């Protein structure tokens, strides 16, 4: 039949929707057949039997609104630190092996939303680690060039990813395992707010500071599984919190990126060359950039290192490693760092917890006026062997820009930025604050239309595809918000010049309709530059249809926007066309009754007559 | 300027969005206040700013409301009222309630401006003719009565034969004396039933409704020669 | 008053609402309907939409006779005098009663649907293709309603003009005295006096009228549940001196669907062919229990090879017959009854064919539910309008058909009347028949767990998959299995699938073959059932109802006095049902009436027997005592007589309906038809599975006294909210497992087994 | 900013379900005296289960804060100072940190962020 490797989330679905449920059920089973685990294809360490797959699809046909699914019959890849029931949990550690008798909830999302699982994937045992070296399953290759490191923790799903198999595929980020192997591999790579997606049956590793995390190979399929993952779970997952109303779904084009003053490179050379030119791109997309010591950052940084966080992990598996399982099954740069936490007490831990405390103040102080950091994902792209050489100083490296991040509280964004001579990719970490998510994505679109104009964008190792329509975003859903309905007619409408003072409160367009019959229009003696009209709802009986766009506004913003709003105007309620009522500019009779008020209600919008 | 003010009845919804007291200025003499036709048993006044010479000073209060709250206090806001700006005495531009075109040019609206605050004039605004009341009826009139005597603040009692036992005038009362029987006769006609009826339960008064006691002189002579007030005219007369 | 609605914008001086009952004693004022306009035309405008917007129900009203003097040219030219009313010519868009014809009752297609679950049956047209036949001759919508004749019918007046047809069995038909003929479109012109007068052929005719009867719908359908005084015209068929009203678009303010086709002669190929001589072959699919765990092999071999007779008691509740006799492959039905036709109560299949003890009866449209019988076979979907047409006398063989070849026949029906094009009618013919009936077990899933028991997949019916869990055996986990292969249904959304029916220890799955067929639905099922999870320390919301009754009271014990003078004058529960239950059981009467005042029933199953009638087992084992269903079951039971049968126990919700279990007392129906009674529930089926009921000691006389309150909603029924927690359940049960133990060990003997065999005559 | 000023007259006031008092018998009075007092100030009283809430209570003692009073004593505790100017019950409070470890004090924070889940819904 037909190939499948590097189809997008959409791809698949435009084949099911055309396709019939068995010659789609035998795609997702060729598919199955194609892949090996084990150490034949390090990146699998388990993969469905067909049995599985056919349960899955037969849970699948059993739903009657399929064509809402947005992931349906769509495979994906978990990281073998995530439950999947069908399938063993590993954490890439065989004697550790267990089988889960329910879904990761995250998982178990991704499925009501019609996906389909296809393997636990590899990774550095326990989640452990930067470069994807450090499994008795294998080293994962780079997804280009197999004398190079894939990156890790989350080796198998980058790799995955990379090359097509599948279009998403899960991992996990405490300090960069969701971002340094989405540059090595040409992805993006979404590291959510914290506890946005639950971690309720994904093995704790740093619990505290843990998140779920995706690999794409275009925004647009990021989004959606952005949008199915990012759910509450309160009472099981104890680090689980909603996202609040409102989300900001667009920076401004004038967002302040800020850029760190010292960027050590540590010996290379080519990835420089891209950064500086991401960079120049930015600010091509019209944002300030702004160049600021990073200090507090990588003091942050540097308690992780030094501080008790290894307890954390400690804490996971102690009970674990006191079984005393054979050495084989273990990774001993791992299991070494892991028993670094038996030097640190309750006291320890609280003193480095200050000292955490002691640094966020000044982190956010820093912060206050920054939107955005922007950040290489990481400085090098390590070669097999030169981490085989140095097995602890080339993660300790590649961690350089990573490590923060969740110590913060932040979100972030790996995005890539294009290749070296040799033909590797790198690419840039867009970090933004808590509950930024949506806005990171629309801000990697916009660099993206910049860096890779006239839809030069490669994907995964698909060197020679373009991204044409894959990286659009629909935004947040209108699910999310909370504000006013509110009408604008004047000079507040989508183009005039005032339409700003609702990007700065956050508003979002929700329709264009007109008035009940009841309304004149008036255009007002012009005092400033700008000219106002002013609406009138009139009962003689000689009223038009006049034309509104209504926008939500969120309630704790609507304060900044009617501040906004002097004399004769005001705020009050209008009757759309369908007898709804909406709140909407309205104006005093004074303000209409003036010496060079104009009629203008024959134009039938206040558009027509400017 | 309205049913914000201190101990006026919506008050509370600037305690919600956790507003502060600031002051309590008067605009400038620009001014004109109207009572909106009452609708809700809230009675609402709004604002109108004139060209001039006619308008006058009215009395505000001003508040602090957290731009974090402005929302949620305005989502309260009904039409024909608005949030814009006023005029202080002062001269300092402010955000206040005012209201459209439409709001004062309704009929039943009154020219309050003479009183010069909204308070004023609920003053100059703020006599019941019995304590319980008994309907010598059933059905759809008795119903009504109540109503009016409910608005009133007056308590009423119904009278029932055994297949009204149900019946909404029955529900509606505050109290209620079943006479026993069916036929017209045997109960909503019989007289001394009724009297009796008004005795238990110390009705001062009897308001017949049409059909049945009520055009019946006898009756109208029976309440009056035991001192209960016959609401209609005297037997003579009838 | 069964529905009462007003514009809310106008002032209304009334004293009713839905629920109200108006009598004729006093003066017959409903409301009075006052507008206020701008000025007199502005009023009288203002007061026509009043009018238009005024919905009263249950009685006559001088509605229609308003509207038309209201929108005059009279009254707006306001050319009004004191005599003017005296000479005005008021004419109904509407037909009258002239004779009643033994059983017309308003129906439409496919009826009340949505609520099988419920024990709310569909009702609609007994013969369903010469009903829509019928609709379509004229030009109907296929959702119009119409008129069901049952073996003679009505002289209407017709006031106004229309185009009328009839359609089904053969019946002599007169415009103004000419004979009129079947399945054409007549036009009738008014003062025209249509009657229909006796069925010669079959059982029941249709007549339908352009446009519509024009009646309020109740839970989704203007069909007639004349049982439960509910739908069609007020509730019953139609008497001497009704007024029907039609749909003249012209002259109507009306919900009802405008007719799609221009009238048609129905093509000669597309009528059904009736039987010629009291004599029919009946298409079934085998199932659900026509197989030798529950029938000896040759009693099933002579079900299918005799011959049929049909009883005088028939009628919409079902279709009794006359044959062989049962040879049982048990000796008793366990816990849920002696005699081996008992089985634990589950849902039955439309047109299934219910043993009710040692005689058969086909479930029809008004039929029961949650039943207690085993049954054979189900009469297809597109078979039914035979059993429609049957007559007592008549004979009938059922003749065994596969899921595909029902599927066909059906199809063929929905072609036929869609398009109305010669040829398209499929029916019964020998190369359709399957050699020999078939197995009606679809797959068994062997146990696995405490909580995860077998699975039986049974075919019941053209229409539905019955699974069965466990052994025959009750066990409250088991109950919860079933809400959670439901819920497991909805996490998937299955497509398909219509309804699903919670019984003891079962659940019917009801299915549309166009979107899902019998194999499919099948797999995914034995699929979704290895996802369900659970743990035994579940908990459920439960409401609990504590609900008076008056034990053995005149109008339960006369209940069985009409049984032994009209069916079965003796029997081994017979002459006092409870009697027989302290007896078999070995206690005094008043042991029995003791566990009915002190157990806690679990409501397993809604619909044991009609609108909501629960099915319930009381929470204590100790309170389980051994019985039996009627053999055969009763035709008649009072509304709110509580019921018996093997360990379960039931409330007759609604007022004569057929039944079976012991009869032991009275309280309130469980049913409150206008949702008016005083309690927080929001439909009119007051109890959910895993509710609880408890009963409370009262009088007959102070019963009759909670019974007329309560239908006038003035009596405060105790319910409260809680939870059943399965763990405390499980934790309370050893705190007694000796106690249970020892009674459980205890229960059957010899004696049982005698009275197991007499019950078995 | 905007900090609150009043609660309405409406508040809600939640006691708890279980109170106990371990023997105490005049205490109660005032308690139960005062709750009347609540109420009549137009708040409404909620009775309410402080489970969770005692759950997190005694985190502070079986659990790993102690360690806080340990880090920061420890480096005094170790001079050895003359027993007279310590007080025994405290210095052996405190010493009971020695217990546990920075895995233990994780696993404890983990406790409490899963019972602040449940109480802030509460």
């Amino acid at each position: 039949m037909e190939s499948t490797l590097g189809w997008s989330v959409q791809d698949w679905l435009s084949f099911h929707s055309k396709s019939t449920p068995t010659k789609s059920l035998e795609l997702l089973e060729n598919l199955l057949k194609s892949q090996k685990p084990a150490p034949e294809d390090p990146a699998w360490i388990s993969l469905i039997p067909v049995e599985d797959l056919h349960h899955q699809w037969n849970i699948l046909q059993s739903k009657s609104n399929k064509e809402e699914l947005p992931l349906y019959g769509v495979p994906i890849a978990v990281k073998d630190n995530i439950d999947y029931k069908g399938l063993p949990t590993t954490a890439a550690c065989p004697s550790y092996l267990y089988q889960p008798t329910r879904d990761s909830y995250v998982v178990e999302l991704l499925r009501d939303a019609g996906a389909v699982v296809i393997g636990k994937t590899n990774l550095d045992q326990f989640a452990t680690g930067l470069v994807g070296t450090r499994s008795p399953y294998g080293k994962t290759p780079c997804v280009f060039n197999d004398k190079y490191v894939s990156g890790g923790s989350s080796a198998g799903s980058a790799s995955v990813v990379g090359r097509g198999i599948v279009p998403l595929s899960l991992g996990t980020d405490t300090a960069g395992s969701g971002r340094v192997p989405a540059a090595l591999n040409n992805l993006i790579g979404l590291k959510p707010t914290k506890g946005a997606f639950s971690c309720r049956g994904v093995v704790p590793a740093c619990k505290s500071l843990d998140c779920v995390s995706v690999f794409a190979l275009n925004l647009s399929d990021a989004e959606i599984a952005f949008k199915v993952m990012n759910k509450p779970d309160l009472l099981e997952d104890e680090y689980s919190r909603e996202f609040p109303k409102n989300p900001i779904s667009q920076y401004p084009k004038d967002l302040t990126i800020a850029i760190p003053k010292e960027v050590p490179w540590f010996g290379e050379t080519e990835n420089p060359k891209l950064y500086t030119k991401a960079v120049a791109s930015l600010k091509n997309t019209g944002a300030k950039i702004v160049v600021v010591d990073f200090e507090p950052l990588l003091e942050l940084a540097r308690c992780l290192y030094e501080g008790a966080w290894v307890a954390e992990r400690y804490c996971a598996t102690r009970d674990f490693l006191a079984t005393n399982p054979p050495e084989s099954s273990l990774d001993e740069t791992v299991v070494n760092i892991i028993k670094g936490a038996v030097k640190f007490d309750a006291a320890d831990a609280f003193k480095f917890e200050y000292k955490r405390q002691g640094i966020l103040q000044k982190v956010n102080l820093l912060l206050k006026d920054i939107d955005v950091l922007c950040v290489p994902t990481c400085p090098l792209n390590p070669k097999l062997e030169e981490v085989a050489q140095e097995p602890v100083l080339v993660n300790s490296r590649q961690g350089t820009w990573t490590n923060f991040v969740n110590l913060a509280d932040l979100a972030a964004l790996a995005v890539p930025s294009g290749f070296r001579s040799d033909g590797l990719p790198n690419g840039i970490t867009l970090i933004g604050k808590k509950f930024s998510d949506y806005a990171l994505l629309d801000l990697a679109k916009r660099f993206f239309s910049v860096a890779f104009p006239n839809n030069s964008r490669t994907y995964g190792k698909f060197v020679d595809r373009r991204i044409t329509v894959e990286d659009e975003l629909d935004g947040p859903s209108k699910d999310t918000l909370n504000g006013v309905k509110l009408a604008v007619v004047g000079a507040h409408l989508k183009g005039l010049p005032l339409h700003w003072q609702l990007q700065k409160c956050n508003a979002t367009y929700l329709s264009s309709p007109k008035t009940s019959n009841n309304y004149k229009l008036y255009a007002l003696p012009k005092v400033g530059p700008v000219l106002k009209p002013g609406l009138r709802r009139v009962n003689d009986g000689t009223g038009s249809q006049i034309q509104l766009e209504v926008y939500s506004v969120p309630y704790d913003r609507f304060g900044d926007f009617i501040a906004m709003v002097p004399e004769p105007l005001g705020i009050g309620s209008v009757e759309l066309e369908s007898g709804e009522w909406v709140k909407s500019f309205i104006c005093e009779e004074f303000g209409y009754t003036q010496q060079g008020t104009v009629d203008i209600t024959k134009f039938g919008g206040f558009k027509p007559y400017i | 300027v309205g049913a914000h003010l201190k101990g006026l009845p919506l008050h509370w919804q600037l305690q919600k969005c956790n507003a502060t007291y600031l002051s309590s200025p008067k605009t400038s003499n620009n001014y004109k206040l109207y009572a909106l036709p009452k609708v809700g048993p809230v009675l609402k006044p709004g604002l109108r700013r004139v060209n001039d010479g006619t308008g006058s000073q009215i009395q505000l209060e001003v508040y602090s409301v957290p731009y974090d709250r402005f929302g949620d206090f305005i989502a309260m806001v009904p039409e024909p009222l608005g949030i814009g700006s006023v005029e202080l005495e002062s001269g300092e531009w402010v955000k206040s309630f005012i209201c459209e075109e439409f709001g004062y040019t309704q009929q039943g609206t009154v020219d309050i401006t003479k009183f010069g605050g909204f308070k004023p004039y609920i003053e100059h605004i703020q006599k019941k003719p019995f304590e319980t009341v008994l309907i010598a009826n059933r059905g759809e009139i008795a119903v009504r009565i109540m109503k009016t005597l409910k608005r009133m603040g007056i308590k009423s009692v119904a009278v029932y034969s055994d297949p009204d036992k149900y019946s909404q005038h029955v529900t509606d009362a505050d109290f209620s004396v079943a006479l026993h029987g069916r036929t017209a006769a045997e109960t909503y006609l019989d007289i001394d039933k009724i009297i009796n009826a008004a005795k238990k339960t110390g009705a001062q008064a009897i308001i017949p409704g049409y059909g049945f006691l009520s055009e019946n002189a006898d009756f109208s002579d029976r309440c009056s020669q035991e001192n209960i007030v016959f609401v209609g005219p005297s037997g003579d007369a009838i | 008053l069964t529905s009462v609605s007003f514009p809310s914008w106008a002032r209304v001086d009334t004293w009713v609402k839905k629920g109200t009952n108006v009598s004729a004693e006093y003066d017959p004022t409903l409301a009075k309907i006052i507008v206020h306009g701008k000025d007199r035309n502005d009023a009288i405008m203002k007061l026509n939409q009043a009018l238009n917007e005024t919905a009263v129900y249950g009685c006559i009203t001088n509605i229609d006779y308003l509207r038309s003097i209201a929108s005059s040219k009279m009254f707006k030219e306001a050319k009004v005098a004191t005599k003017v009313l005296d000479s005005f010519d008021y004419k109904p868009c509407a037909f009258e009663v002239l004779a009643p014809g033994a059983n017309t009752s308003v129906q439409d297609y496919p009826g009340r649907t949505g609520y099988w679950r419920i024990g709310v049956p569909p009702s609609g047209p007994m013969d369903s293709y010469s009903f829509r036949l019928a609709n379509r001759v004229v030009g109907n919508n296929s959702k119009s309603p119409a008129l069901e004749i049952t073996l003679n019918g009505p002289k209407l007046l017709f006031h106004t003009e229309t185009v009328i047809a009839v359609s089904g069995g053969t019946v002599s038909c007169t415009l103004n005295d000419a004979q009129i003929a079947q399945n054409e479109p007549i036009e009738v012109k008014r003062g025209d006096i249509l009657s229909v007068g006796k069925v010669t052929v079959g059982c029941r005719a249709y007549l339908s009228i352009r446009g519509g009867i024009d009646v309020p719908e109740y839970l989704g359908s203007r069909s007639t549940f004349a049982m439960g005084n509910m739908g069609g015209y007020n509730g019953r068929i139609l008497k001497l001196g009704d007024v029907l009203f039609l749909n003249q678009p012209e002259l109507s303010v009306s919900s009802l669907p405008a007719p799609d086709f221009e009238p048609q002669a129905a093509p000669k190929s597309l009528l059904p062919t009736l039987s010629t001589n009291k004599d029919w072959k009946i298409g079934v699919t085998c199932g659900p229990h026509g197989s030798i765990d529950l029938f000896k092999e040759e009693y099933i071999e002579q079900f299918f090879n005799d011959k049929w007779k049909v009883h005088y008691n028939s009628n919409r509740f079902g279709v009794r017959l006359i044959g062989p006799k049962p040879k049982w492959a048990r000796s008793d039905g366990g816990e849920a009854g002696l005699h081996p036709s008992n089985a634990h109560d589950y849902v039955y299949s439309l047109g299934a064919i219910n043993f009710t003890g040692d005689e058969p009866v086909i479930i029809t449209c008004d039929g029961p539910s949650l039943g207690g019988f085993v049954c054979q076979a189900v009469v297809a979907e597109a078979e039914l309008w035979k059993v429609g047409q049957l007559t007592p006398g008549d004979t009938i063989q059922f003749v065994p058909l596969s899921y595909g070849v029902a599927r066909q026949l059906k199809e063929s029906q929905d072609k036929s009347i869609d398009n109305f094009e010669e040829g398209s009618l499929l029916e019964l013919s020998d190369d359709k028949i399957l050699p020999k009936y078939e197995n009606p077990i679809l797959a068994v899933l062997p146990k696995k767990s405490d909580l995860s028991p077998k699975v039986t997949y049974r075919q019941a019916g053209d229409r539905y998959i019955l699974v069965e869990y466990g052994e025959l055996e009750f066990d409250l986990n088991i109950c919860y299995r079933i809400n959670r292969l439901i819920h497991q249904v909805e996490r998937h959304q299955t497509v398909g699938i219509v309804e699903m029916s919670q019984g003891v220890r079962s659940v019917l799955i009801e299915f549309d073959g166009s979107k899902i067929n019998q194999k499919a639905l099948l797999k995914c099922l034995i699929a979704y059932e290895s996802e369900i999870q659970f743990d035994k320390n579940w908990n459920v919301k439960s409401k609990i109802f504590k609900l008076p009754m008056a034990f053995e009271d005149s109008k339960t014990l006369d209940c069985v006095t009409r049984y032994r003078e009209t069916i079965r004058s003796e029997a081994p529960w017979l002459p006092n049902n409870v009697d027989f239950i302290a007896d078999v059981n070995d206690i005094d009467r008043n042991d029995v009436k003791n566990m009915l005042y002190s157990a806690k029933f679990m409501v397993l199953g809604l619909g044991d027997v009609f609108l909501g009638s629960p099915c319930a087992v009381p929470l204590d084992p100790r309170h389980r005592y051994l019985g039996t269903k009627y053999n055969p079951s009763r035709t008649y039971t009072a509304r709110g007589v509580v019921g018996i049968g093997g360990m379960y126990m039931c409330i007759y919700n609604a007022e004569g309906s057929p039944g079976g279990y012991q009869l032991v007392g009275r309280t309130i129906t469980a049913w409150d038809k206008l949702v008016i009674g005083d309690h927080p529930i929001d439909h009119p089926w007051l109890l959910t599975p895993f509710d609880q009921v408890e009963f409370y000691p009262v009088t007959e006389e102070e019963l009759e006294v909670i019974i007329e309150d309560n239908d006038n909603g003035k009596f405060k029924i105790d319910v409260e909210e809680s939870i059943f927690d399965h763990k405390e359940y499980l934790a309370w049960i050893n705190e007694n497992i000796d106690s249970i133990v020892a009674f459980q060990e205890a229960q059957g003997g010899e004696k049982a087994d005698e009275f197991a065999r007499l019950i078995q005559v």
